[PDB]
RNA sequence: GGGCUAAACCAUGCACCGAAGCUGCGGCAGCGACGCGCGUUGUUGGGUAGGGGAGCGUUCUGUAAGCCUGUGAAGGU
RNA sequence: GCGAGGGGAGUGAAAAAGAACCUGAAACCGUGUACGUACAAGCAGUGGGAGCACAGCUGUGUGACUGCGUACCUU
């Protein structure tokens, strides 16, 4: 059985017990969090397509960290011109494991 | 009050500009002088 | 375990002496001999003395048995150049390298 | 005429790779002496086949 | 107050010579050449940030239309009639489920076939 | 998730087998093409080729509309000066007639290593015969 | 380019693709409001010459007859 | 070779402190191992990415194939 949900602008397919590296979530590290806006539950065959959202569909999970990504550096540089210009970043996420998904 | 703890007046030392050093500096290379002509050269300039 | 022998600061450039040491690389000590005997280069003069030297400090120093030998490892190193001077036409002056390596042959009965 | 770049180190290695010695394919014995030596060529103590052909 | 420059030139020649690890020849070995391959690869990497987002949507939309196709849609109608439905699953999943679940995906045409009927 | 990339040591491959008889040159090789890359299939991956087989018999009984059976020219050049050379389509045909397919199909597949290989998974025959009965290949109505 | 008798041209329509544009989610900074440096809010942040602002590191002087260091300093990797 | 040079032994806290001697960077030149490479066209990277090797699914090395991509300074 997979599930499939929107958080931090974006989508994921999930199952039960997966980890997903979200967006980061404003919620405490050992929380839970509720997505009730599933766009999609199968389970086998049985498949139930939102219009946009499964009614009643829920997936429950845990906050497991947060954290910071791997660092990735910006580099400006325009040839001749004398200009250059660096940067780095490092993203936030919020991991969370997917505990159930109900119809 | 120890010779460790004393400071300055805050915008009473304001660091001097360094021609010359990189772009980041924003004073590299030309050093404020645009290009070329008799204002960029050493010692150049009309008189009064 | 392993027995070395070094010539260092022999005149001859290395990439004379490396096309000697690479016939001889891996082998018995008694077929590298006999290689080196037979090939007409001044290196091989060189390298056969090293080898000689490298089988010998294996028995006296270290009680090995001749006939299990093996060359394991050999290479050749850069020496340094002495810098000479070659008169050319017109009044110029050319700088002349002559060139040294330093020699190592490693034998071993493993 | 000049090279205008320098040749790197990977195109002199390539240019090389036809400099390698060859051994001597195999030696031979002679049947007298028992003498290494190359073939077609007296050995070391003046044997050629079998026979003293030399005087040291 | 004299200041001698090496350990601090040092230090940043290699850094840049770090970061350019794995490049040909003088690339990797010196600092002049390496400086400017350290320098090019960043703005390669600045530009191929976007160019990835173009590139895994393209994907996506090719592996849709294959997948559509094997059900008896194009790509254009099948969008179509998925916005006419208010399904709202995007193209990264809808490429996943063309994969992987190919029983749920034919559920996705069949809802978007109805729509458009 | 990552986003699945088929994997060259597990793609599935199927065989084929096309007429060519009477059909428009171009508009059957374009679906030549779009099968050879494996466009037709959920597994698309750009640098993998997970396209099929398809064998194309009757390669001489293709069809061209217009004028261009004697007024297709195909051009080449030996890479000696003065050696550009020509055929028209029938003289292809009377001559070398699985090269108008061939040469139709690899213009429209990608250029490089991979399409090269795209390319190897053509047979074109001219009769109606093929020697490939030990793959199985199945009838496709392109 | 392949090829095309439309995969050309005209007209009408509905879909879709398509950018670092717009939107979504997360983050940083400038300026202005509004309240108590903080909050809230609006808005801005492509840049050569050039102007303005704020910093990193190096040697040396004091703080230092202190502090670290042969149970391993500087330097090198 | 009554060589050069070297291997042992010994001195020493240390001899990769042995006099070509404190430290011993870089260019440059080698030996060994892992992976890649003999149907393949261009600033040599970058985005994607199989396979193999390695250390504990991940980290490291390599990088077939593929999208994009004509160095820097000066003027
Ligand atoms: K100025
Ligand atoms: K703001
Ligand atoms: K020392
Ligand atoms: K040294
Ligand atoms: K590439
Ligand atoms: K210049
Ligand atoms: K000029
Ligand atoms: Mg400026
Ligand atoms: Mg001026
Ligand atoms: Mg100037
Ligand atoms: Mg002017
Ligand atoms: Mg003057
Ligand atoms: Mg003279
Ligand atoms: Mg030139
Ligand atoms: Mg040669
Ligand atoms: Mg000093
Ligand atoms: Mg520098
Ligand atoms: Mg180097
Ligand atoms: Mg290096
Ligand atoms: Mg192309
Ligand atoms: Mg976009
Ligand atoms: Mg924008
Ligand atoms: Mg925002
Ligand atoms: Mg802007
Ligand atoms: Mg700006
Ligand atoms: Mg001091
Ligand atoms: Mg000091
Ligand atoms: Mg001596
Ligand atoms: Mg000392
Ligand atoms: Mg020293
Ligand atoms: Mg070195
Ligand atoms: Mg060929
Ligand atoms: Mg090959
Ligand atoms: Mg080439
Ligand atoms: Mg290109």
């Amino acid at each position: 059985m997979y599930a499939v949900f929107q958080s931090g602008g974006k989508q994921h397919r999930v199952s039960e017990g997966q980890t997903v590296r979200l967006e980061k979530l404003d919620i405490a590290t050992g929380e839970t969090v509720e997505f009730a806006e599933v766009l999609m539950i199968a389970n086998g065959e049985e498949v139930k397509i939102g219009v946009p959202f499964v009614d009643g569909g829920v997936i429950k999970a845990e906050v497991v960290a947060h954290g910071r990504g791997e660092k990735v550096k910006i580099v400006k540089f325009r040839r001749r011109k004398h200009y250059r210009k660096q940067q780095g970043h490092r993203q936030w996420f919020t991991d969370v494991k997917i505990t159930g998904i109900s119809a | 009050m120890r010779l460790n703890t004393l400071s300055p007046a805050e915008g009473s030392k304001k660091a001097g500009k360094r021609l010359g050093r990189g772009i980041g500096s924003g004073l590299g290379k030309t050093g404020g002088r645009g290009h070329k002509g008799q204002k960029s050269r050493s010692g150049g300039g009309v008189r009064r | 375990m392993e027995t070395i022998a070094k010539h260092r600061h022999a005149r001859s450039s290395a990439q004379k002496v490396r096309l000697v040491a690479d016939l001889i690389r891996g082998k018995k000590v008694s077929q590298a001999l006999d290689i080196l005997t037979y090939t007409n280069k001044k290196a091989a003069v060189l390298v056969k003395k090293v080898l000689e030297s490298a089988i010998a400090n294996a028995e006296h120093n270290d009680g090995a048995d001749i006939d299990d030998l093996k060359v394991t490892k050999i290479f050749v190193d850069e020496g340094p150049s002495m810098k000479r001077i070659m008169p050319r036409a017109k009044g110029r002056a050319d700088r002349i390298l002559k060139r040294t390596s330093h020699i190592t042959v490693v034998v071993s009965d493993r | 005429a000049v090279q205008q770049n320098k040749p790197t180190r990977s195109k002199r290695g390539m240019r090389r790779s036809h400099d390698a010695l060859t051994a001597v394919t195999s030696l031979s014995v002679d049947k007298t002496s028992g003498e290494k030596h190359l073939r077609h060529h007296i050995t070391a103590d003046g044997y050629y086949r079998g026979r003293k052909v030399i005087a040291k | 107050a004299r200041v001698k420059r090496g350990v601090i030139a040092r230090a940043r020649h290699k850094k840049i010579l770090k970061q350019a690890k794995g490049y040909y020849g003088a690339r990797s070995r010196v600092y002049r050449v390496a400086f400017q391959a350290v320098i090019k690869a960043g703005q390669y990497a600045y530009r191929d940030r976007r160019q990835r987002k173009r590139q895994f949507r393209q994907l996506w939309i090719a592996r849709i239309n294959a997948a559509a196709r094997q059900n008896g849609i194009s790509y254009s109608k099948f969008i179509n009639g998925l916005k006419k439905a208010s399904v709202e699953i995007d193209r990264k999943i809808l490429a996943d489920i063309a994969v992987f679940d190919k029983v749920a995906f034919t559920a996705l045409v069949e809802k978007a076939k109805a729509a458009l009927a | 998730m990552k986003t699945f990339t088929a994997k060259p040591e597990t793609v599935k491959r199927d065989w084929y087998v096309v007429d060519a008889t009477g059909k428009t040159l171009g508009r059957l090789a374009t679906e030549l093409a779009r099968r050879l890359r494996g466009k037709h299939k959920a597994e698309y991956t750009p640098h993998v080729d997970t396209g099929d087989y398809i064998i194309v018999l009757n390669a001489d009984k293709v069809a061209v509309t217009g004028n261009k059976r004697t007024d297709k020219v195909y051009y080449h050049h030996t890479g000696h000066i003065g050696g550009i050379k020509q055929a028209t389509f029938e003289e292809m045909i009377a001559r070398r007639p699985e090269r108008v397919i061939e040469i139709a199909v690899k213009g429209m597949l990608p250029k490089g290593p991979l399409g090269r290989a795209m390319f190897r998974k053509l047979k074109v025959y001219a009769g109606n015969e093929h020697n490939h009965a030990a793959q199985q290949p199945q009838v496709l109505d392109i």
